[PDB]
C-alpha cells in the first residue's frame, strides 16, 4: 500500500551528533525517561566558537548543571539520520534476488559533531571524577 | 549573564510517538561531498537485499520498464546458546541494505558498525527552537558500488592462476573495449534508448 | 642496563670491570662477572655430553 | 672519467610496456654480471 | 618518486606513453581517466643511500629523560643545553656519527667536527 | 627535621616494613585467593547454561507443549576442610591431622541448580520456546594452607602451639595423601603480542610475524596467526596464512575482502607517512597482485576450503567466510559480528611492523628478553585443569539425561559419580605430576607438582619462589640457559642449579611480585572519556603526529597529546585510584604508548623521585618524618608498606617500563653537586642494592668479593646442609 521509494523531503535538517558521557547517556537513553519533557538549555556566542550546555535541575544535583560542548568536527558532510519502520501488510541478469522492502524515510542532515564535557568548575562537578576513578 | 546568547531549553521527543518507529545513522565513504535529494535521482528505493552478482541486477527503471513492456531426524538435539539479540541482529544483517535510485547511477552498499552506536545521541534543532534527544540504536555506513564497472569473479579466478607471469596491463582496457559488464547506468540508459 | 644513559661507549657503560676483588666489585661490574660465569658454566655442561658422544 | 658522475646510459634496441621487462634487465645486470675475479670468493685481505 | 591516484578512485596510476604525441601519460587502469606525467621520472630505486636519520624527530624528543644531555650549543640559539643521540639507522654498516637536537632551538644538526 | 633527605643506611626501615606487609610467600598465597575469590563463579556461571527443551522434536504432533528442561547454575559455595571417614560423623579437619593420618587437606563444594513455555505449532513461528534440589555437592578441592580459607590464616601463636605446628612455617604448600606438596610456576612468552622473525636464507621466506591468541582459556584458542615475505629479486609478494585457509593468501584480498575496495585506502591502511615512499615501492608488487578482484565478496569468494564438508554453497559461502572471519581470526580485539575496521586496522599495524624489519630500519625481535614473558602460577593452573575437568562434567551431565527419556530427572545421584570424577582428577594432577586427565601423558610436562623440600628453612625458602621452562631434553647453547639484561633485580643471577638445567630454573629476587591482573573495562572507558579517538573515524592525513594507544595488547584509538595523558594516569596510579599492578610506557621514539593489566607479570618496587625542588636541585619525594612514623609504627608492636603506597611514595615497576626509566644505584650516588672506586634526570632511585639477590645467595658474606661461579657452587650446595627445618 505504501510507496516503496523512500522519502527525500524531510532531508533538509540541520542535526548535531552528539557524544555522550557515560552516565549521563545512561539517564538519557532509558526508555523510561524521553516523555517529551525540556531536559537542559544550550548557550551560543553571538561571536560562536564556544558552546557550553546549562543543565536543568531536574538531575537532582547529582551531576553537574553546567556543561561544555566541542564541536569536535565544525563542519560535517556526507552523515544523515534515516529512519526505518515496517511496511503495511555478459549481458545476463538475475531474475530473483529476495527483496525485503521496509518503510524509510531519511529526516535529517548532520552537521556538527559535538561531545559534551563537564565543566570542571561546576560545583556539582568533579564529583563524577571520583565516581569514575573509583570505576 | 548579559545577553549574549540564545537560550531555549531542548525537549525530548514524546515517548509514544518513538515505538514501532526505528531511528538509524547514515553515513556515505566518498572525497566529495554528496547531496541525497539533488544527486540522485528520484524515485530512490531503500531496500535490503542480498548483493550477490550486483551488476547482474536490473535497475528500478528498468524493472518497469520491463513491466510495461510485459503489460529422518535423530530426536535427539542440543542446542548452544546464543544471545537473542545477538541471533536478532544477526537475522537482521543477514541481508545488506542497498539504496539506488531510478536512473542508477548511483548505488550505495551499507554496512553496520556497532563501535559507537550505543553511546552516540541524537540531537535536532526543532522548528520551535528545542533539540530532539534521539537515542541511536544502530549506525549504518555505506559504500559506493559498480562505478567503475568492476570484473566478474570467474574469470578473476581464470587471471589469478598462474597461467601467465602478469596479467595484461592492459586487460580493463580490453574488456572496456568489448564493453563487457557495463554499469547498472550504463545498462540502464542502453535499456531506455531500446 | 637501566642506570645508565643512552647510547654510551664508556667501558664501564659497557661493561668493564675496573675494581680488583681486594675492595670488592659494585653493582654492575656484579652482574657482569655473574654474566660471564653462567656462560663459562652452561658451554661446559653443553660440550661435556657433546664430546663424550664424540670420544664414545 | 672526465665527468664526476659516474653514469651508464643505455637503451634498448628494436626495431613500449617497458616497465615490467627493463626492471628484470636492471635486476639482470645488478645481479647476473659478474666484472672480474672468480665467484665464490669474497673480501680478501692482505698479510704479511 | 612520488606516486598519484585518480581523482575517481584511490587507485595507482600507471605511466603509459602517446604513441603520437610522444609525451608519457597515466591512466588510470582502473577507470578510463587518464592524466598527464609531470617530469621523465617513472621509477627510483636507490640501492644504497644515507637516508632516513631524522625518522621519529618528535617536538617531545626533550621530554624523555633517558636521552642524554651534553653541553655543545646550537648554531641558532648557542644554548649549551641539547639532546644527542647516534643514528638511526640500525645496520651494521652504520657510522659513530651523532645527531644533536637542542631544545631551545628546536633544530637538529649533525655532529659533524669538520 | 622530618623533610630532610634519606641516608642510605635508612632504607633497611622501609624493606623491613615491606616484609612485615607482604611476606615471602605471598606469590603463591595471592594466586590462590585470587583463584578462589574469584575466577570460579566465574567459570561457572559463563558456561551455566544447559537446556532441553523438547517442545515435539518434529511439527505436530499438534503441537505438542514446549517441554523445557532448563538447568543453570546459580552462586557457587565453597567449605572449610570438613571430611568423614567411613561409616561416621566429619570433623573439622587440621593440617597435622591430616598431615599424620595421609588424607587430603580438602573442602566440599556444593552449587544451586535451577517448566514454563512457549509453543507454535507450524506458522507463525520464532516464538517457539528443572532444579528438583538445591545447592547439591559437585566435589570437594584442595586448599592451599594459610589461603583465605584455611584454618591457619587466623591463628594466634599461643592458638598455633595449641594446634601444634612450627610459627615458622610460612608457605602454602598442599597436603594431598598426607605429603606436602608444592607447584612450581612455568614461564611462557606472552600471548597477543606482535613478534617478527628473520627465517634462515634458503627458505623463501625471509622476514614472518607471528600472533598468538587466548580467551582464558575457552577451547583454547591458539589460532595462530602468521604474515610471510617471500622472494629475495621481483618475488616480493606478501601472503597470510588464516584458519581454516589452507592457501597462502595475497594481504590485498584479506583487505577487499575485509570492505576496503580503493587501493588508496589499503595503502593508508599501512604506510602513514605519506612523504615517505620506499615503503610503497615494496607494495607495488602485492598490490599488483590483488589487480584482478575488485569487489569485497567476490574476494571473500576465494575458496581457502580446508573442510568441513561444504554445507549450502555454489563454489564459497560469502557467509561463510564472513563467520570466519568475524568468530574465529583473530580472537583478540574483537569477535563478535560487527569490527571490519579494527580488524583491518590492527592487520595493517602488523604489516607495518613486519616491513620494517625487512627494511632494516629497525631491528631484529629479541625473543629472549625477559618483560615479554609471563609466570603462570596456582591461579591460572588450577583455573586449567578445572576447567578441562568441568568441560568433561557438563559433557556428562549432558549423557544421561537424554538416556533419560522416560522418568525422570535425576539432578541427584549422577552428579556423585561427578564428584568422585573431579575430586579424583584434583588428587591425581596434583599427586602424580603429570598435568591433565588420564591422556596417556599427553602434553603432560611432569615438573609441576614437585615434592616440597624439607630439609633446611632456607631449602625450604628456597623451594617455594622457584620457576620452570620446557624448552627441550639435552638442550641449546645460544639461548635463554645464559643469563639476559632484562633480569636485572627480578631473579637472582647465582641461584640456579647446575648441569642439564643450568639457567632453566631460576629463582625469584626479594622483593619480586607478581601480578594478578585486574580487569581493562574500567581503564579503557576512562581513557575515552578523558578525550580518545576511536578508530572507526580515524585518519592519517589529520594525524600526521597523533600516537597510538594499547592495551594488553588490542589497539583501541589514537590520541594528539600523549604527555597530558601520561601525566594524569600517572598520577591517578599515584592517588591510588588504580590497582598498582598496571604498568604503562610511553614509547616517545616509535610515538606508542602501552598499557598491560594482564595477570602473571613480575615487578619491583622503587623509590620516586621528583625532579622538581623548591629546596633546590632534585630529591625523592620521601622524607625523614615518614621513615620516623615507620618506625614508630613498627616498634608499637599505623603505617604499612600499603600505607607508604597511597600517598604516593614507592612505585611498583614491571619487567617492561625500565626501557623507559633512569635509575639512581645511591639515594646520594649523583644527587649533590683507598676504599675503592665510586647525569641529572633521575627518577627513581634503588632502594638497596644488595636486594637484586634471592633467597640463598643472601648467606652468601660479602658475594662482591669472590668470583661468580664459586658463589653459585655455595649457592647450590647450601641447601644440602642440616641443622633445623622446623620445630615441631
Ligand atoms: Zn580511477
Ligand atoms: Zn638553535
Amino acid at each position: 500500500e505504501e510507496s516503496l521509494d523512500l522519502d527525500l523531503e524531510r532531508s533538509n535538517r540541520q542535526v548535531w551528533l552528539v557524544r555522550l558521557p557515560m552516565f549521563l547517556a545512561e539517564k538519557w537513553r532509558d526508555r523510561n525517561n524521553l516523555h517529551g519533557q525540556e531536559l537542559g538549555k544550550i548557550r551560543i556566542n553571538k561571536d560562536g566558537s564556544k558552546i557550553t550546555l546549562l543543565l536543568n535541575e531536574n538531575d537532582n544535583d547529582s551531576i553537574p548543571h553546567e556543561y561544555d560542548l566541542e564541536l569536535t568536527k565544525k563542519v560535517v558532510e556526507n552523515e544523515y539520520v534515516f529512519t526505518e519502520q515496517n511496511l503495511k501488510k555478459r549481458d545476463r541478469y538475475i531474475p530473483y534476488v529476495k527483496t525485503i522492502p521496509k518503510k524509510t524515510a531519511i529526516v535529517g542532515t548532520v552537521c556538527h559533531e559535538c561531545q559534551v564535557m563537564p565543566s570542571m568548575n561546576d560545583p556539582n562537578y568533579h564529583k563524577i571524577v571520583e565516581q569514575r576513578r573509583n570505576i | 549573564d548579559p545577553n549574549e546568547y540564545n537560550e531555549f531549553p531542548l525537549r525530548a521527543i514524546p515517548k509514544e510517538d518513538l515505538e514501532n518507529m526505528r531511528t538509524h545513522l547514515l553515513k556515505f565513504q566518498s572525497k566529495k561531498k554528496i547531496n541525497p535529494v539533488t544527486d540522485f535521482h528520484l524515485p530512490v528505493r531503500l531496500h535490503r537485499k542480498d548483493t550477490r552478482n550486483l551488476q547482474f541486477q536490473l535497475t528500478r527503471a528498468e524493472i518497469v520498464q520491463r513491466q510495461k513492456e510485459i503489460s529422518l531426524r535423530r530426536k535427539t538435539r542440543q542446542l548452544k546458546v546464543l544471545d537473542e539479540n545477538a541471533k536478532k541482529l544477526r537475522f537482521e544483517e543477514f541481508y545488506p541494505w542497498v539504496m539506488e535510485d531510478f536512473d542508477g547511477y548511483n548505488t550505495w552498499v551499507g554496512s553496520y558498525e556497532a563501535g559507537n552506536s550505543d553511546s552516540y545521541v541524537l540531537l535536532s534543532v526543532e522548528d520551535d527552537g528545542s533539540f530532539t534527544m534521539i537515542p541511536a540504536d544502530k549506525v549504518y555506513k555505506f559504500t559506493a558500488r559498480n562505478k567503475y564497472a568492476t570484473l566478474t569473479i570467474d574469470e578473476a579466478e581464470k587471471r589469478m592462476d598462474k597461467k601467465s607471469g602478469e596479467v595484461p596491463r592492459w586487460l580493463m582496457k580490453h574488456l572496456d573495449n568489448i564493453g563487457t559488464t557495463t554499469t547498472r547506468y550504463d545498462r540502464t540508459r542502453r535499456k531506455l534508448k531500446a | 642496563l637501566p642506570h645508565f644513559s643512552k647510547d654510551d661507549y664508556s667501558p664501564e657503560s659497557k661493561g668493564f670491570v675496573e675494581n680488583s676483588y681486594l675492595r670488592g666489585l659494585t653493582p654492575q661490574e656484579f652482574f657482569f662477572h655473574a654474566m660471564g660465569g653462567r656462560e663459562g658454566l652452561i658451554d661446559t655442561a653443553v660440550k661435556t655430553a657433546e664430546t663424550g658422544y664424540i670420544q664414545r | 672519467d672526465n665527468d664526476e658522475k659516474l653514469i651508464i646510459r643505455c637503451r634498448v634496441v628494436r626495431p613500449a610496456e617497458e616497465d615490467h621487462m627493463l626492471k628484470k634487465i636492471e635486476n639482470t645486470m645488478l645481479e647476473n654480471i659478474t666484472l672480474r675475479g672468480v665467484e665464490n670468493i669474497e673480501r680478501v685481505v692482505m698479510m704479511k | 618518486t612520488t606516486f598519484r591516484f585518480c581523482r575517481d578512485c584511490n587507485n595507482m596510476l600507471y605511466p603509459r606513453e602517446d604513441k603520437e604525441n610522444n609525451r608519457l601519460l597515466f591512466e588510470c587502469r582502473t577507470c578510463s581517466y587518464v592524466e598527464e606525467a609531470g617530469s621523465p621520472l617513472v621509477y627510483r630505486h636507490e640501492l644504497i643511500t644515507n637516508i632516513g636519520e631524522t625518522a621519529g624527530v618528535v617536538q617531545d624528543i626533550g621530554s624523555d629523560p633517558t636521552l642524554p644531555r651534553s653541553d655543545r650549543e646550537c648554531p641558532k640559539c648557542h644554548s649549551r643545553e641539547n639532546v644527542f643521540f647516534q643514528s638511526q639507522q640500525r645496520r651494521k654498516d652504520t657510522s659513530m656519527v651523532l645527531f644533536f637536537v637542542c631544545l631551545s632551538c628546536s633544530h637538529i644538526f649533525t655532529s659533524d667536527q669538520k | 627535621d622530618e623533610s630532610a633527605p634519606i641516608t642510605a643506611e635508612d632504607s633497611w626501615a622501609v624493606i623491613s616494613a615491606f616484609f612485615r606487609e607482604k611476606g615471602l610467600v605471598s606469590q603463591q598465597l595471592d594466586s590462590f585467593n585470587q583463584f578462589v575469590d574469584y575466577t570460579l563463579q566465574d567459570i561457572i556461571c559463563e558456561d551455566s547454561t544447559l537446556i532441553l527443551e523438547q517442545l515435539a522434536q518434529h511439527t505436530t504432533e499438534s503441537d505438542n507443549i514446549s517441554r523445557k528442561y532448563e538447568i543453570s547454575f546459580g552462586k557457587i559455595y565453597v567449605t572449610k576442610p570438613m571430611v568423614n571417614e567411613s561409616d561416621g560423623v566429619t570433623h573439622a579437619l587440621y593440617p597435622q591431622e591430616a598431615r599424620l593420618r595421609n588424607l587430603t587437606y580438602s573442602s566440599g563444594l556444593f552449587v544451586d541448580v535451577k517448566t514454563y513455555e512457549a509453543i507454535d505449532v507450524p506458522g507463525r513461528e520464532l516464538k517457539y520456546e528443572d532444579s528438583e534440589s538445591g545447592k547439591v555437592f559437585i566435589g570437594r578441592l584442595p586448599i592451599m594452607l594459610r589461603s583465605k580459607n584455611c584454618y591457619l590464616s587466623e591463628a594466634t601463636e599461643s592458638d598455633l602451639y595449641k594446634l601444634k605446628e612450627c610459627p615458622f612455617d610460612m608457605g602454602g604448600y598442599f597436603i594431598i595423601n598426607g605429603s606436602e606438596k608444592v607447584l612450581i610456576a612455568q614461564e611462557r612468552s606472552a600471548g597477543n603480542i606482535v613478534q617478527v622473525f628473520k627465517k634462515a636464507a634458503p627458505s623463501p621466506i625471509s622476514h614472518v610475524a607471528e600472533i598468538r591468541s587466548a580467551l582464558e582459556k575457552g577451547s583454547r584458542f591458539i589460532s595462530t596467526l602468521q604474515v610471510k615475505l617471500y622472494g629475495r629479486s621481483s618475488a616480493r609478494t606478501i601472503k597470510a596464512t588464516l584458519p581454516y585457509i589452507k592457501q597462502d593468501i595475497p594481504i590485498v584480498i584479506i583487505f577487499r575482502a575485509l570492505g576496503i575496495i580503493p587501493d588508496g585506502e589499503i595503502l593508508e591502511h599501512i604506510c602513514y607517512d605519506v612523504n615517505d615512499w620506499q615503503m610503497l615501492e615494496m607494495l607495488k608488487p602485492c598490490v599488483e597482485d590483488g589487480f584482478v578482484i575488485q569487489d569485497r565478496e567476490t574476494a571473500l569468494d576465494f575458496i581457502g576450503r580446508r573442510g568441513t564438508a561444504l554445507g549450502i554453497k555454489k563454489e564459497k559461502r560469502i557467509q561463510y567466510a564472513k563467520d570466519i572471519l568475524q568468530k574465529e581470526f583473530l580472537p583478540h580485539i574483537t569477535q563478535l559480528e560487527g569490527f571490519e575496521s579494527r580488524k583491518a586496522f590492527f592487520l595493517g599495524y602488523m604489516i607495518n611492523r613486519l616491513l620494517l624489519c625487512a627494511l632494516d630500519r629497525k631491528d631484529q625481535d629479541d625473543r629472549d628478553h625477559f618483560g615479554k614473558k609471563r609466570l603462570d602460577l596456582a591461579g591460572p593452573l588450577l583455573a586449567q585443569l578445572f576447567k578441562t575437568l568441568f568441560k568433561k562434567l557438563t559433557k556428562d551431565i549432558f549423557r544421561y539425561m537424554q538416556r533419560t527419556v522416560e522418568e525422570a530427572h535425576d539432578f541427584n545421584m549422577k552428579l556423585a559419580i561427578n564428584a568422585k570424577t573431579i575430586t579424583s582428577g584434583l588428587k591425581y594432577a596434583l599427586a602424580t605430576g603429570n598435568w591433565g586427565e588420564q591422556k596417556k601423558a599427553m602434553s603432560s610436562r611432569a615438573g609441576v607438582s614437585q615434592v616440597l623440600n624439607r630439609y633446611t628453612y632456607s631449602s625450604t625458602l628456597s623451594h617455594l619462589r622457584r620457576t620452570n621452562t620446557p624448552i627441550g631434553r639435552d638442550g641449546k647453547l645460544a639461548k635463554p640457559r645464559q643469563l639476559h639484561n632484562t633480569h636485572w633485580g627480578l631473579v637472582c643471577p647465582a641461584e640456579t642449579p647446575e648441569g642439564q638445567a643450568c639457567g632453566l630454573v631460576k629463582n625469584l629476587s626479594l622483593m619480586s611480585c607478581i601480578s594478578v591482573g585486574t580487569d581493562p573495562m574500567p581503564i579503557i572507558t576512562f581513557l575515552s572519556e578523558w578525550g580518545m579517538e576511536p578508530l572507526e573515524d580515524y585518519v592519517p592525513h589529520q594525524s600526521p603526529d597523533a600516537t597510538r594507544v594499547f592495551v594488553n595488547g588490542v589497539w583501541h584509538g589514537v590520541h594528539r597529546n600523549p604527555a597530558r595523558l601520561m601525566e594524569t594516569l600517572r598520577t591517578l596510579r599515584r592517588k591510588g585510584d588504580i590497582n598498582p599492578e598496571v604498568s604503562m610506557i610511553r614509547d616517545i621514539r616509535e610515538k606508542e604508548l602501552k598499557i598491560f593489566t594482564d595477570a602473571g607479570r613480575v615487578y619491583r618496587p622503587l623509590f620516586i623521585v621528583e625532579d622538581d625542588e623548591s629546596l633546590g636541585h632534585k630529591e625523592l619525594k620521601v622524607r625523614k618524618g615518614h621513615i620516623a612514623k615507620l618506625m614508630a609504627t613498627e616498634y608499637q608492636d599505623e603505617y604499612t608498606w600499603s600505607s607508604l603506597l597511597n600517598e604516593g611514595l614507592v612505585e611498583y615497576i614491571d619487567a617492561e617500563e625500565e626501557e623507559s626509566i633512569l635509575i639512581a644505584m645511591q639515594p646520594e650516588d649523583l644527587e649533590p653537586a683507598a676504599k675503592r672506586i665510586r647525569a641529572t634526570t633521575f627518577t627513581h632511585c634503588e632502594i638497596h642494592p644488595s636486594m637484586i639477590l634471592g633467597v640463598a645467595a643472601s648467606i652468601i658474606p660479602f658475594p662482591d668479593h669472590n668470583q661468580s661461579p664459586r658463589n653459585t657452587y655455595q649457592s647450590a650446595m647450601g641447601k644440602q646442609a642440616m641443622g633445623v627445618f622446623l620445630t615441631n
